[PDB]
């Protein structure tokens, strides 16, 4: 009764995963645009840095 | 150089003249000959002179002395004397050729091994003890080629042209020479003893076999230069080092002579090996023959093997058949050895193509715009 | 204060650079070897296991693989810098000399595995014997098959197990030659359960291997 | 023997020889 | 028994799948169409750390984006300064092999694993002055395939046993299990928070584990092969997954499903480490191909590329302050690009 | 999700013949080299047969060399067996297998602790 006992697990598995709160795709999109936004221009990948800051220059 | 003794020679002849005068024609000193009693109105015939090599002992040269007692009116008749420059002039033309082919292939062999070396140095991946011995070698190449321009050009000044400044400047000229020449031989026998002690040793000390190595072929040759310089400067020390005293020269051709049967040796050991290796790799034909008959043509001009069809012949004739035979192929092979090692074992090489090729890639990819 | 500590890390360094120049020269000159092999084979002749010893004062590390799982896909991309790969097999249920083959085969095509030779043991010598009265089953190609003119039989030994002897290692050398022979070659042997000479072949093929890799940088093999 | 040095030594041996051929007649050079 | 339990895993699958499609009411590659280029990104190497005789595994930069740990097959951990290039501490591993290095946010402790299935964490204090084990974990039956500190006292580790675990320190027993996958787990990564995590496997599938309760919440199958690397998304509610499909795929844990994917025709590699930078703009994605590619994260296109080394690139690590990237790969060189 | 469905089987008799199918479905099936492994009652996983990407390279386990064909069909994207000259000794579950790796020619798909990536199985008995 092991393997039966796994393919209950698996299925318990599955109702746990399916019963969440599922958020529309264009609303999660768009916290990550805002996100990228309002952190653009902190990065010192996309703008390069003058040399007098950068420590490996 | 000889032409001091020459003079000495004929001043020290003037002076036994002049202690034997200490009617005939009365014996007198005319700075070539001493003139014995002569018969007047005849012809008094004297032997072509005994001290010199290249003249015809045998002739004589007819001078007439008159019944006055003085020298006809000074009549000299050598014809006879002088019957072997036409064949010198003659034998010269034939030096000429050989006089620039060597220039032409260590011209070529110069030109070649700059890109060899820029492209070793310059590369980070292409740096290894094995490829530190390739730049030694090319390096050796190297100051062969310039040691050889050197001394063309004190052979010009020589040939086509103070004195005492010529004499050091030949000195240093020679001794750099026979330097730079001795440790390219010794650098090949380098390469021949680390290939046959990778085979033969499966491990090795890189640190070791490195400065060993180093030593054995910069440091060595200068105590065998040294000798014979320190030797040469003993007993004769005059004129140049060009003429050759007798057994002496044999100091630094001798420990030369035994680096290249030497060397001979260890390849046809190592190639026995690859025999066994391709017939290994059967039982695991055409194919391993012709694998066989590359692999000894890109090693037959790294261990100069060639040198071995004339490496121990005597000293011949100034001209002939076997002389010109033998200097023709050496100063041929000798020239063209350098502009071999570098299309074999740089250019064709598979990781220096890939290194450039990726080099050549990142270029391209940067001009992108 | 801003100057003794870059003197301080600089002495640091330089103790590091000498005891990595000590360690390095160790590294490079021991040899290493991976021991993989059935379970049903004779692999004794945590989770890895590790013999250390030296022959003609030369060391040997060799690595058995313990108790490991059996998804091999992963963690064998770690060896692809030993000397040498040691394969065992026992001859004898199922077909255990196929998954031999298979696993040979996978070892043989995969792209991190092309510069690592190849040793192979070829065991129980001794079963094959015990097997010739009671095999050709499994294999349809046993019958068109001849022994080897090149191959010479030890005495004593009934010619029908030494062709069953050369159809195995041939079967291997089919897979060894079917692809990518310039740069790594396959070496294989004979071994009975009981013997004392796999020592000394293990280490006149390392020596052969690592020529083999000295001349292939020389582009003569 | 080094075919290098041998051709050194030839001609050497060749080039030694222009007090005999200036001294004995010097109407080629005048 | 059997066929009322599969037919009915099928049905649920089938159900959380159209709710995926549901939910689905459009892609992230839509609404970026108005979004500026990041232009061409030409990064620089400005160091070259030459110390490691083998090839280089692992990597993981420290809180203070100065010290790093390195992880090599020789058997020597170095601890290397990023500024002058000083070799800090080398410290030489009872076994060969090592898979997995961590360095903990305040730097008293490293932790390295391997094949050998006992993961050693080092103080590095040392008032005596050398490096000693602390303490040794042996609880595992596959091989340590990745570990992260959480903190000072507890470290999460992934096993090639199916399973993920959690340990404490100080005691040296395992607080829980993690039992859900059905392959090799190859590695994991922790949020900001350090309150959820993700797990990568080799069975195409990534669980979202809760640490303090001890079960996983979500389970992500997008990919077609087995997932080598994982980076969570700065904010935390996201992630990126790098398959051996040569496709790099960005999955969301509310929309419960993959918003991107990252596809080139003249790219058929593997991918062995990703790492999102600091604003999360760009990507860098390892590939097998010797060279790193820069994804644009928002407009899936190449930004550039890193060709700079001469074997397979096996770790990627960016600093916590976006100020250099670190790649280390099998020719037993550490790049840092600007 | 990558989801393999084998198709066909059921009892026959020896000598007949028989057909089997594997829907793939969702991976890309071109760019996949396939395989059959096959567990016998009360014995291990053995390699059966693959097929390369092409389908150029084929091979077969010897004791069923020339007995069998595999086919794989890019066009649907499903693997074809066909089964000819049937042995009392050739029942097995039969196990339609992917390798994890594409564009590549090794494979290691005979574990039996839970590999992911082969189907269900179905029963073949004679
Ligand atoms: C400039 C004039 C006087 C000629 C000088 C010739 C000699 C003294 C020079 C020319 C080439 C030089 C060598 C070139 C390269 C190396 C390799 C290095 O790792 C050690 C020194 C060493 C071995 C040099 C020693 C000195 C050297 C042999
Ligand atoms: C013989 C006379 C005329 C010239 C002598 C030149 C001497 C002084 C020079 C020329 C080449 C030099 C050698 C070139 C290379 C090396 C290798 C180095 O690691 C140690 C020094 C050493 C061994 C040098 C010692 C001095 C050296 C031998
Ligand atoms: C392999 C190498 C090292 C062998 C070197 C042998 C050298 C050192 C020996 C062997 C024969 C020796 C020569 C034998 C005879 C003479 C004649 C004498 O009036 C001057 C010295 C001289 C010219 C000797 C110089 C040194 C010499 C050349």
């Amino acid at each position: 009764t092991a393997s039966i006992a796994q393919a209950r697990k698996l299925v318990e598995q599955l109702k746990m995963e399916a019963n969440i709160d599922r958020i529309k795709v264009s609303k999660a999109a768009a916290d990550l645009m805002a996100y990228c936004e309002a952190h653009a221009k902190e990065d010192p990948l996309l703008t390069p840095v003058p040399a007098s800051e950068n420590p490996f220059r | 150089m000889t032409k001091e003794e020459q003079i000495f020679l004929l001043h020290r002849a003037q002076a036994q003249c002049e202690k034997r005068l200490k009617r005939p024609c009365l014996p007198e000193w005319d700075h070539i000959l001493c003139w014995p009693l002569g018969a007047p109105g005849e012809v008094v015939a004297v032997p072509c002179p005994d001290y010199i090599y290249d003249f015809n002992h045998k002739g004589h040269a007819y001078r007439r002395c008159d019944r006055n007692g003085s020298w006809e009116l000074t009549w000299a008749n050598y014809s006879e004397c002088v019957k072997f420059l036409t064949n010198e002039t003659r034998e010269r033309e034939v030096f000429d050729r050989l006089a620039m082919i060597y220039t032409v292939g260590y011209s070529v062999s110069l030109a070649s091994l700059t890109v060899a070396v820029l492209i070793l140095a310059y590369f980070r991946r292409l740096h290894c003890t094995r490829n530190y011995i390739h730049m030694h070698l090319f390096l050796s190449f190297m100051l062969r080629a310039v040691s050889i321009f050197v001394k063309d050009a004190v052979l010009y000044s020589g040939a086509t042209l103070t004195a005492a400044a010529g004499y050091a400047g030949c000195r240093v000229a020679v001794t750099f020479f026979l330097y730079f020449l001795a440790t390219n031989y010794y650098w090949i026998l380098v390469e021949g003893l680390y290939l046959h002690s990778l085979i033969f040793m499966a491990f090795f000390s890189e640190k070791k076999y490195l400065w060993g190595f180093t030593v054995f072929g910069w440091g060595l040759p200068a105590v065998f230069v040294a000798v014979w310089v320190s030797v040469r400067a003993t007993l004769a020390n005059t004129g140049c080092w060009d003429l050759s005293s007798g057994n002496k020269k044999w100091i630094i051709q001798v420990p030369i002579l035994a680096s290249i049967v030497l060397n001979f040796i260890l390849f046809i050991n190592i190639v026995r090996v690859l025999a066994t290796k391709l017939r290994e790799t059967n039982a695991g034909t055409r194919q391993q023959y012709r694998k066989l008959l590359k692999s000894t043509l890109v090693l037959m001009p790294l261990f100069g093997v060639h040198y071995i069809v004339f490496m121990a012949t005597p000293y011949t004739e100034v001209s002939g058949t076997l002389w010109q035979v033998q200097m023709h192929y050496e100063m041929l092979f000798n020239s063209f050895q350098g502009f071999f090692v570098a299309i074999i074992y740089c250019f064709c090489n598979g990781e220096v193509q890939a290194e450039i090729k990726k080099s050549w890639s990142r270029w391209t990819l940067a001009l992108d715009f | 204060d801003q100057r003794n500590e870059e003197k301080a890390q600089r002495e640091a360094n330089k103790k590091i650079e000498k005891q990595l120049q000590k360690d390095k020269q160790v590294y490079r000159a021991t040899h290493r070897l991976l021991l993989l092999g059935a379970g049903e084979s004779g692999k004794s002749t945590t989770g890895i296991f590790e013999t250390k010893f030296q022959v003609d004062k030369v060391n040997f590390h060799m690595f058995d693989v313990g108790g490991q799982r059996d998804e091999r896909r992963k963690w064998i991309q770690c060896f692809n810098d030993v000397t040498a790969i040691i394969f065992v097999v026992a001859s004898s249920q199922t077909n255990r000399l196929q998954e031999a083959l298979n696993l040979f085969k996978s070892i043989w095509n995969n792209r991190w595995l092309r510069t690592i030779s190849v040793i192979l043991f070829l065991n129980k010598q001794d079963l094959l014997a015990e097997k010739v009265l009671a095999i050709e089953d499994y294999f349809p190609e046993f019958a068109r098959y001849t022994t080897p003119e090149d191959a010479t039989p030890e005495p004593g030994e009934d010619p029908r197990v030494t062709r069953a002897k050369y159809f195995i290692r041939d079967e291997f050398l089919r897979i060894s030659t079917a692809s990518g022979d310039g740069r790594h070659y396959c070496y294989p042997h004979f071994t009975c359960a009981v013997d004392t000479e796999n020592i000394r072949r293990v280490f006149n093929d390392c020596r052969d291997i690592i020529q083999r890799m000295h001349l292939r940088q020389y582009e003569l093999l | 023997a080094v075919a290098e040095i041998q051709l050194m030594h030839q001609r050497a041996k060749w080039i030694q020889d222009a007090r005999r051929r200036a001294f004995l007649h010097k109407l080629i050079a005048e | 028994e059997l066929d009322q339990l599969r037919q009915e895993a099928e049905q649920l699958k089938n159900q959380i799948r159209d709710a995926r499609k549901a939910c689905a009411d459009a892609t992230l590659s839509q609404i970026t169409n108005n979004i500026d280029p990041v232009g061409r990104i030409q990064m620089r190497t400005r160091r070259t750390l030459r110390g490691h005789l083998a090839k280089i595994y692992a990597m993981h930069w420290g809180t203070d984006s100065r010290l790093l740990v390195s992880a090599s097959q020789d058997g020597k951990l170095i601890i290397w300064d990023s500024y002058t290039t000083n070799k800090v501490h080398a410290i030489p591993l009872r076994s060969s092999w090592v898979m997995t290095c961590a360095y903990a946010p305040s730097g008293n402790y490293v932790a390295c694993g391997g094949l050998d299935n006992i993961c050693s964490i080092y103080n590095l204090k040392t008032r005596e002055g050398n490096v000693r084990v602390s303490r040794e974990l042996a609880g595992h039956t596959g091989y340590l395939s990745c570990c992260r500190f959480l903190d000072d006292n507890q470290i999460v580790t992934s096993s090639g046993d199916t399973t993920c675990a959690l340990w404490d320190i100080e005691t040296g027993q395992q607080t829980t299990t993690f039992t859900g996958h059905t392959g090799d787990v190859m590695s994991l990564s922790l949020a900001p928070d350090t309150r959820l995590f993700v797990s990568g496997a080799c069975d195409a599938s990534a669980k979202l584990w809760d640490v303090r309760e001890g079960m996983c919440r979500q389970t992500f199958t997008g990919h077609e092969s087995d997932i080598n690397a994982i980076c969570f998304f700065p904010n935390g509610n996201a992630f990126a997954t790098g398959s051996d499909d040569a496709t790099c795929r960005l999955f969301d844990l509310r929309a419960d499903q993959e918003l991107m994917t990252y596809s080139h025709d003249n790219i058929i590699c593997g991918i062995t480490s990703v790492s999102f930078s600091k604003s999360g703009r760009l990507l860098l994605a390892g590939y097998d191909d010797f060279n790193c590619n820069v994804w644009d994260a928002l407009k899936a296109d190449r930004a550039g590329v890193l060709a700079g080394h001469d074997n397979r690139v096996s770790c990627l690590g960016v600093t916590d302050d976006g100020m250099a990237v670190a790649t280390g790969s099998w020719d037993s060189f550490l790049k840092i690009w600007n | 999700q990558v989801q393999l469905q084998e198709s066909g089987g059921g009892l026959v008799q020896p000598g007949g013949s028989l057909r089997l199918s594997c829907a793939a479905s969702g991976f890309t099936f071109s760019n996949y080299k396939m395989n059959w492994v096959r567990q016998a009652p009360g014995k291990g996983l053995e390699w059966v047969s693959d097929i390369s990407q092409s389908g150029a390279s084929i091979s077969y386990t010897g004791s069923v060399k020339g007995r069998f064909t595999i086919s794989r069909d890019n066009a649907k994207n499903t693997l074809y067996l066909q089964m000819n000259s049937l042995k009392p000794e050739d029942t097995a579950v039969y196990y339609c297998a992917r390798c994890p790796a594409p564009f590549t020619r090794d494979c290691f798909d005979v574990t039996s602790t839970t590999y992911a990536y082969r189907g269900q199985g179905t029963q073949v008995t004679v």
